[PDB]
C-alpha cells in the first residue's frame, strides 16, 4: 500500500505533463497557422493550387 | 669485417636501384579474396592502379590504395618519381590468423578463424612510360557523338 | 563433395567469362574536370557544380 | 538517412515527436510535483529508483586506461545517477509507519 | 587469373601457393642447424626480402588506419568487456 | 488460337511489352495516379524497392517524402529513387490540383502536418509553369560502403522559385544535424517565412539540450554493444550544440529583439 499509492503516483502525472506537452504544443502549433495565417496574406500564397480564385467560387472541382 | 662488408653492399646493391619495395601487414582479408584483387592491379602505372582503387568498391582495392599514397609517399623520398612509378609485384603473403569460437547447432562447435594477410607490393619506376591522358569520358567521345 | 579438388579444378574456375568479369576487369574512368578526382562516366558527385552541369 | 554512407551516425535521430524542447522541472513547477522526481519520470526507471534493470557496458565506464582517465560512471552520465533519495521517500517503507510498541 | 590474351607466365604469387601452405621448419633443442655458416646480415637482404618499410597494422598508431579498412557490416562484439571474467 | 495463346493469367517478366490480348484480367499499363500503393516491376506500377511487408514499404514513403519536402534534397539509395522521383511528381501533382480533396489525400500520407502546410505553398508558386518531371534523379558516384547500393540524389527542380530554399547550398550536409543549411554567399541577403524558420528551431530545440545530450552519450554505449566498428567511447562525446554555440544564435534572433 506504499508501492501501490507509488504507481498512481508515477501515472497520475506522467499524464498531468503529458497534459502540458500535448497541451502546450497545440496552444504553439496554432501560433504558427497565425504567423503563417499572417505571412500567407502580404505574400498573397493563397494556398489552394496554381489557379486563381475564379476556379473556388464554381464551387466545384473547378 | 666481412660480414658488415656485405650488409653494406647488399644495402647499397638495392637502394640504388629504380625500386621501392614496400610491405603493408595485417591488411584484414583473407588470401583467396584480397589476392584475385590483387592480380588485376600486377602491371599497372601507380596513376592508374591509384584510379582503379578508389572506384572499386571491394576492399582489396582499398587496402592496396592505402599502400599507394603511402608508399609513394615513401618512394618520393628515395628519389622514386612520383610519375613513372610502377606496380612491378604486388604479392599477397598469408599472415595471422586467429581461432575464433563457433558455436553450430546441436552442440557442435567449428572454429572460425578470423583471417588476416600480408601485403608485398614493389614500386619500381619504369623510365619511359607515358601516362596517357584521362580528360575524355571513357570512349564518349565517339559512337555516341554523331560523325563530324 | 565426395572427392577433394586438386588446383588444376580450381583452375578451372577462372577460366569462364563468369570470374574474368566479376573479379578481373579493369573500370573505365577519367578525371573529373571539377573535383580532379578519377571519376566514372553516369556518375557525380554531391557538389552544386558537378550536380547541375554532370562533369 | 540523408547519409548517403548510413552508419551509426546520419540515422536522423527522431523522425517523429517534432514538439523538442520540453522545460520538465519549470513545467514541474507548474505542477507542484517535486522537480528531482517529475524528471524521473521520463527516463527508464532503472536509471532512478531502485530497480532491476539492464546497463549496456560502455555505460557502466572504464577503468583508468591508458588512453582515458578512470571514466565513472556518473561524470559521464550525470542525470542517470539513482536519487535514493527519491527511491526511499517513494518506494520503501519506513521504520516511522509501523512503529508499534 | 589475368592473362590479356598474351601469356603472362600465370597469376604469381597467388592461385597454387593457396592450396597447401609449408608446414614450418622448427628448431631442436632451440638450435638453427647451419647457424654457424651463414652471415649475420639482417635477413632482409639475405633471401631477398628487403622492403623500405614494413608499415605495421597491428600498431596502436594505425588502429585509425585500420578501421579506416574493414567493412562497417564487420561488426566486432566485447568491446567494453570480455566473456571470460578477467579478474580470476 | 480462339483463346489466348497463354490463358488468364501468367506473369511475363520485368521487361516485357504490354502484348495486349483479350483477357478479363485487369491491367493498368499506365500510372499516371497521384500518390499510388502500386509498387512493382509492371508498366502501371512504380518501382517496388525492397522492404519487409507492403506496408513497411509504404511507411518507408512516407518518411523518403516528408523529408524530400523538409528539406528539398534527399539522397535516397537504390531503387528507391525511381521509386521517389514518381512521388515528387506526384506531389506536386498534388500540391497544383489544391482541392481540400488533395490536401488531404497528402495529409493521410505525410507523417507531419507542417510539411503539408508547405508543400502546397512554394510548390504552386514553384511549378507553376512546369507540368512534369518535377524531380532530379543524380547518381552519386561512390556505392554505398554498407553495401553496393547506388545512391541517386534526388532533388526537387528549380529552387531559385522557391521561398523556402532560395538560395540554399547541399555541397555538404549541415554540421550538428539540428543546425540550418549552408547559403549562397552571393544571396547571402535573404529571409525565410517565419513559419518555416519557427517551427523548425521548435524541433531542433531538444537537441540542444543535455537529456540528448545524454541520449547521445548513451547512443554510443549501444553501437558498443551491438559492436559496430569505429564508434567512440561515450566518455570523449563533448557535445553537438554547446553554450559557446548558444551565444551566436540568440544574438542571430536580433529579429525579434
Ligand atoms: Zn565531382
Amino acid at each position: 500500500e506504499k508501492r501501490i499509492d507509488y504507481a498512481k503516483k508515477m501515472h497520475r502525472d506522467r499524464r498531468l505533463v503529458e497534459q502540458l506537452r500535448t497541451h502546450e504544443f497545440w496552444g504553439w502549433y496554432m501560433k504558427l497557422q497565425r504567423v503563417r495565417g499572417r505571412w500567407c496574406k502580404e505574400h498573397g500564397v493563397s494556398s489552394r493550387g496554381v489557379y486563381g480564385p475564379a476556379v473556388d467560387a464554381a464551387e466545384l472541382w473547378g | 669485417m666481412y660480414c658488415e662488408r656485405l650488409e653494406t653492399e647488399l644495402q647499397k646493391a638495392q637502394d640504388q636501384l629504380p625500386q621501392y619495395s614496400f610491405m603493408m601487414k595485417a591488411v584484414p582479408s583473407a588470401w583467396k579474396k584480397l589476392d584475385i584483387e590483387l592480380s588485376v592491379l600486377r602491371g599497372l602505372s601507380v596513376r592508374e592502379a591509384m584510379a582503379q582503387c578508389k572506384l572499386s568498391p571491394r576492399k582489396g582495392h582499398m587496402a592496396v590504395f592505402r599502400a599507394l599514397e603511402v608508399a609513394q609517399q615513401g618512394a618520393e623520398g628515395k628519389g622514386l618519381d612520383k610519375e613513372h612509378l610502377r606496380i612491378a609485384y604486388i604479392t599477397c603473403m598469408p599472415g595471422p590468423t586467429d581461432k575464433q569460437v563457433d558455436i553450430r547447432s546441436r552442440g557442435y562447435y567449428a572454429w572460425k578463424t578470423k583471417k588476416s594477410s600480408h601485403l608485398l607490393l614493389t614500386l619500381a619506376e619504369d623510365p619511359e612510360m607515358v601516362l596517357p591522358d584521362r580528360t575524355a569520358i571513357p570512349y564518349a567521345s565517339l559512337m555516341t557523338m554523331k560523325r563530324a | 563433395p565426395k572427392r577433394k579438388k586438386n588446383p588444376m579444378q580450381l583452375r578451372r574456375k577462372t577460366y569462364g567469362l563468369h570470374f574474368k568479369e566479376r573479379y578481373l576487369k579493369l573500370e573505365e574512368w577519367y578525371f573529373c574536370p571539377l573535383c580532379a578526382e578519377p571519376k566514372k562516366q553516369g556518375e557525380w558527385c554531391r557538389r552544386e557544380d558537378c550536380r547541375q552541369i554532370k562533369p | 538517412y540523408n547519409s548517403f554512407e548510413r552508419g551509426w551516425k546520419d540515422k536522423t535521430v527522431h523522425p517523429l515527436d517534432r514538439r523538442g524542447r520540453f522545460n520538465l522541472d519549470e513545467a514541474a513547477a507548474e505542477l507542484q510535483l517535486d522537480e528531482a522526481y517529475v524528471a524521473s519520470l521520463y527516463k527508464p526507471l532503472h536509471y532512478t529508483y531502485s530497480m532491476k534493470g539492464q546497463r549496456y557496458p560502455a555505460e557502466q565506464g572504464r577503468t583508468s586506461r591508458p588512453g582515458s582517465l578512470a571514466a565513472s560512471r556518473d561524470r559521464m552520465f550525470p542525470l542517470y545517477r539513482r536519487n535514493y533519495k527519491l527511491n526511499r521517500e517513494l518506494r520503501v517503507l519506513d521504520h516511522r509507519r509501523i512503529s508499534t510498541d | 587469373f589475368t592473362y590479356t590474351q598474351a601469356q603472362m607466365y600465370a597469376r604469381y604469387r597467388t592461385r597454387s601457393r593457396f592450396y597447401k601452405r609449408p608446414e614450418k621448419m622448427l628448431k631442436a633443442y632451440n638450435v638453427s642447424p647451419n647457424l654457424l655458416r651463414l652471415p649475420k646480415v639482417k635477413p632482409g637482404l639475405l633471401k631477398g626480402i628487403y622492403t623500405d618499410e614494413k608499415i605495421d597494422l597491428r600498431d596502436r598508431e594505425r588502429l585509425e588506419l585500420v578501421e579506416s579498412i574493414r567493412h562497417p557490416k564487420e561488426r566486432d562484439f566485447y568491446q567494453d568487456h570480455t566473456y571470460h571474467n578477467q579478474w580470476i | 488460337g480462339r483463346p489466348p495463346p497463354v490463358m488468364g493469367h501468367a506473369k511475363r517478366m520485368r521487361f516485357a511489352g504490354v502484348d495486349d490480348n483479350p483477357s478479363v484480367t485487369h491491367k493498368p499499363w499506365d500510372t499516371s495516379e497521384p500518390l499510388m500503393a502500386d509498387y512493382g516491376w509492371e508498366r502501371g506500377k512504380l518501382p517496388k524497392f525492397r522492404a519487409r511487408s507492403p506496408f513497411h514499404r509504404q511507411q518507408i514513403a512516407r518518411r523518403m517524402v516528408t523529408e524530400l519536402i523538409r528539406k528539398d534534397y534527399v539522397i535516397v539509395g537504390g531503387a528507391r529513387a525511381p521509386a521517389l522521383r514518381i512521388l515528387a511528381d506526384h506531389v506536386v501533382e498534388l500540391a497544383k490540383a489544391g482541392d481540400t480533396d488533395s490536401r488531404q489525400q497528402l495529409a493521410y500520407f505525410l507523417h507531419d502536418p507542417l510539411m503539408v502546410d508547405k508543400a502546397f505553398d512554394e510548390y504552386p508558386r514553384r511549378f507553376r509553369d512546369m507540368n512534369a518531371k518535377y524531380a532530379m534523379m543524380t547518381r552519386l558516384k561512390g556505392r554505398r560502403r554498407s553495401d553496393n547500393v547506388a545512391m541517386y540524389f534526388v532533388e526537387y527542380k528549380n529552387r531559385d522559385m522557391s521561398d523556402n530554399h532560395k538560395g540554399e547550398d547541399y555541397t555538404a550536409g549541415p554540421e550538428r544535424f539540428f543546425l540550418p543549411p549552408r547559403i549562397i554567399e552571393t544571396e547571402k541577403g535573404i529571409q525565410r517565412p517565419p513559419h518555416m524558420q519557427m517551427a523548425f528551431d521548435r524541433w531542433a530545440s531538444k537537441f540542444k539540450t543535455e537529456e540528448f545530450h545524454h541520449w547521445w552519450r548513451l547512443r554510443h554505449a549501444k553501437l558498443r554493444y551491438w559492436g559496430v566498428r569505429n564508434v567512440p567511447h561515450p566518455s570523449d562525446v563533448d557535445p553537438l550544440w554547446t553554450e559557446k554555440e548558444e551565444e551566436e544564435w540568440h544574438n542571430e534572433m536580433l529579429a525579434n529583439t
